[PDB]
RNA sequence: GUCCGACUUUAUGUCGCGCACUGGUUUUCAACCGGAUCUUUCCUUCUGGCUAACCUGUACUCCUUGUGGGUGCAGGCGAACC
């Protein structure tokens, strides 16, 4: 309800489980969904991705309650985290999407007001990033290291 | 967003309070509103009530009797003296025959009367009577 | 083989209990060939009202989920054997003291080693079979607190009398009084 | 109304709404206080005996009386499974 | 710091009024002159096997701490020899029963024998003046990175 | 109203109410044993299944994208578990 | 225990607020703050002190027989203190 950049009020989401272990039915194994998980990483599909195949196609409901971690870390231990985290990389993928789009034809102003709504965005999030440290504290994003970071 | 969840808690304490319900639901729930309604009930302004769990922050369910008159909450926890505890009786309780402000203490949550005899002040939260 | 699966072996109660697993040991074809590296860690006893006294061995836990797979044949063994005992298949866990702002620093006591957070695994491993689906907590008028576990009402069976077993004993763990619930 | 000595001086200590513990004010021309019949053995109602009840102005107003009525009419006994507390 | 052969500019710094003696049969590095500045601090190995001069050095030069005792955080650093500290502090103003943020800026001189970063968190010392506007020597930095202990992540 | 208990709602009105607004926020999803008509393996599927489900033993599509449940495949049998 | 008053020129008893001041408070009681403690529950903890202290136990009991209490020094009680 919060929706910073519109005043939609909606409440969309999950409402998780409240059993914290996995469910009495399961039949695989914790470690099978660790060498799944790695495998789909190597594959290449971002961690979202990765909770929501897992629990379309088996009975992964949650990789923490299966596996008792969850799958950024998995991959950060598995060495296979990318360098840049996934919600910040599409932020940066609709940025530039937008920025050619815009370039492409002047006259849509919306669209203009649509980009400085996601480089608030994406500025906030590098702030956090940073703070917490995971970017590196010179990681800055403007035009052009952005179109670099887009490749 | 939600600032100080005790001031949500104790308003809607008041709000099902004065419309004469028995019950209230107070969502977020933490520790301070415990220790709060533990100091409320064995003063008696609420009855046998009830914390949940929820695998996230709880939730609290509250019996009343109708034996409150109204709660409240001074959310900027102001720095109170031992002194200036007698300027916050006076100008929240009806009548110091009675009402109890409601403040935390080195000890820990206390009203104002056991904060004198104990002969300790900290910042205050509330005040009910 | 009663020495070896103990670590140390005062008590001779717990001898009784090894020669029971000893005796529980010679069923070969599937209480075997696994159960023989389960260490102990000094199982006590607890007074039972009614007549009764509950049993609680304490893993060590470094697999705790080998005893949770085996559990049930060797649990309903052990009542087998032992006429009005009830045994229990405890965690111990170490529990760390608080960080007390006076008390030099420990290198941050993680929370699984917590008094919140290891009676909850306490609750937990205590009814093992049933899983445990809710939690409430009361207080009565006069300001003592009680705990209310909303157990599964599906697969309660393995249970049926050990309610006053799983109270009693974790009252003489803690002292906090509690109830338990079966749903609709 | 305690006095030192240890006398009555507030004067006619008022009743409370026996369905929401609220006073009733002197001028609350809205309160009603019922009288029920008790019920003897084969169906008669006993004259001068009754349970009394007292139910506010703003229970009434908010047009839940009855509905605490029914919750009385069940916690008393004069009445059978009519209410549910829980809903 | 002096960074790089603190026998570099027209004069020599030696330290004052000591000799090492070339006539000496030893041939040893120097006479290198220390004391501990008290207050409980431990100085520097850095302070005494340091090849700098720094008479202002409160463990090794001439200057004396006594006094007042700040805890700050580094804030300029771009001065030679010298440091900028940060202190923030609330100031209860008494009408509204509130506080209000305030920061002064101290400097201060801190020895060769101390590494400082921007963001630092530095016990500073009171000393007899030593510039227009120093009149501190730095003792101990608490938090040589603090945050900044861990450069990379490989797992 | 005016008097209820919130701890033991009808189960009815339980399952009445939304979710994220019960007692505990508990999911109304569930997972599906799905066997395709030509394969008489089962496979697990999500019921609000977000991909194109595929059984990894042949190329049987067997529920599609859908803004709730993904719609089945007509031929499957599913069991709830 | 001390004794205050109706009781008045002055003393005892009687009867009075059920004690005008000194007292045990395990007759319960109730608080009302504490302190030490055991609970998988440390209170900076050592390094020596000094051992303040007895787990010492040594020569042995000075005492009705009974550890009520003593002349007494190698391990070893540390907050009672440096
Ligand atoms: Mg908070
Ligand atoms: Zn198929």
């Amino acid at each position: 309800m919060g929706r910073m950049h519109s005043k939609g009020k909606g409440m969309s989401s999950s409402a998780i489980p409240y059993s914290r272990n996995a469910p009495a039915w399961f039949k695989g194994s914790s470690d099978g969904v660790v060498e799944q998980i790695i495998k789909y990483a190597r594959k290449g599909l971002t961690p979202s991705q990765i909770g929501v195949l897992l629990r379309d196609a088996h009975g992964v409901t949650q990789a923490k309650v299966i596996t008792g971690n969850k799958i950024l870390r998995i991959l950060k231990s598995n060495g296979l985290a990318p360098e840049i985290p996934e919600d910040l990389y599409f932020l940066i993928k609709k940025a530039v999407s937008v920025r050619k789009h815009l370039e492409r034809n002047r006259k849509d102003k919306d669209a203009k007001f649509r980009l400085i709504l996601i480089e608030s965005r994406i500025h906030r999030l590098a702030r956090y990033y940073r703070t917490v440290s995971v970017l590196p504290p010179n990681w800055k994003y403007e035009s052009a290291t952005a179109s670099a970071l887009v490749n | 967003t939600r600032t100080s969840v005790l001031a949500d808690a104790l308003n809607a304490i008041n709000n099902a309070e004065k419309t004469g319900k028995r019950q209230v639901l107070i969502r977020p729930s933490s520790k301070v509103i415990i220790k709060f309604l533990q100091v409320m009930q064995k003063h008696g302004y609420i009855g046998e009530f009830e914390y949940i769990d929820d695998h996230r922050s709880g939730k609290i369910v509250v019996q009343l009797n109708g034996r409150l008159n109204k709660c409240g909450v001074i959310s900027p926890r102001f720095n109170v003296k031992i002194a200036d505890v007698e300027k916050w009786t006076a100008n929240l309780l009806p009548a110091r025959q009675f009402g109890y402000v409601i403040l935390t203490t080195s000890a820990g949550i206390m009203d104002h009367e056991e904060a004198h005899r104990k002969h300790v002040s900290g910042k205050i939260l509330g005040f009910v009577y | 083989p009663q020495a070896k699966i103990l670590s140390q072996a005062p008590t001779e109660l717990e001898l009784q209990v090894a020669q029971a697993f000893i005796d529980l040991e010679n069923n070969s074809p599937e209480l075997k060939a696994d159960l023989r590296a389960l260490q102990f860690k000094s199982i006590r006893e607890i007074e039972v009202a009614g007549g009764k006294k509950a049993l609680a061995v304490f893993v060590p836990v470094p697999s705790l989920a080998a005893y949770h797979k085996v559990q049930i044949k060797l649990t309903r063994e052990l009542e087998k054997k032992f006429q009005d005992r009830h045994v229990i298949f405890l965690a111990e866990r170490r529990i760390l003291p608080k960080p007390s702002r006076k008390s030099r620093q420990t290198q941050k006591r993680p929370r699984s080693r917590t008094l919140t957070a290891v009676h909850d695994k306490i609750l937990e491993d205590l009814v093992f079979p049933t899983e445990i689906v809710g939690k409430r907590v009361r207080y009565l008028v006069g300001g003592n607190k009680i705990q209310k576990i909303l157990l599964n009402s599906k697969d309660v069976q393995h249970i049926d009398n050990k309610l006053e077993s799983f109270q009693a004993v974790y009252n003489k763990l803690t002292g906090k009084q509690i109830v338990f619930e079966i749903p609709s | 109304m305690e006095n030192d000595k240890g006398q009555l001086v507030e004067l006619y200590v008022p009743r409370k709404c026996s369905a929401t513990n609220r006073i009733i004010k002197a001028k609350d021309h809205s309160s009603v206080q019922i009288n029920i019949a008790q019920v003897d053995e084969e169906g008669r109602a006993i004259p001068g005996e009754y349970v009394t009840y007292a139910l506010s102005g703003y229970i009434r107003a908010r047009g839940e009386a009855d509905d605490s009525l029914n919750r009385l009419a069940q916690q008393d006994g004069l009445l059978k499974n009519v209410w549910s507390y829980s809903r | 710091s002096t960074e790089l052969t603190v026998q570099s500019e027209r004069a020599f710094q030696k330290q004052p009024h000591i000799f090492t003696n070339p006539k000496a049969k030893a041939n040893r590095k120097t006479k290198r002159w220390y004391k501990n500045v008290g207050l409980g601090f431990k100085t520097p190995k850095t302070a005494i096997e340091g090849s700098y001069i720094d008479k202002k050095c409160p463990f090794t030069g001439l200057v004396s701490i006594r006094g007042k005792i700040l805890t700050g955080t580094v804030v300029s650093t771009r001065m030679h020899r010298t440091i900028v500290i940060r202190r923030d502090y609330l100031h209860y103003v008494p009408k509204y029963n509130r506080y209000e943020k305030r920061h002064k800026n101290v400097p201060a001189h801190v020895s060769p024998a101390f590494r400082v970063q921007v963001g630092d968190i530095v016990t500073v010392g009171q000393c007899r003046p030593i510039s227009k506007t120093v009149r501190f020597n730095v003792l101990k930095v608490a938090s040589a990175t603090g945050k900044a202990n861990k450069q990379f992540a490989k797992f | 109203v005016l008097v209820q208990d919130l701890l033991h709602p009808t189960a009815a009105s339980e399952a009445r109410k939304h979710k994220l607004k019960t007692l505990v926020q508990s999911p109304r999803s569930h997972f599906l044993d799905v066997k395709c008509p030509g394969c008489l393996n089962i496979t697990t599927v999500f019921s609000h299944a977000q991909t194109a489900v595929t059984c990894e033993s042949c190329s049987t599509v067997l529920c599609t994208p859908t803004g709730g449940k993904a719609k089945l495949s007509e031929g499957t049998s599913f069991r709830r578990k």
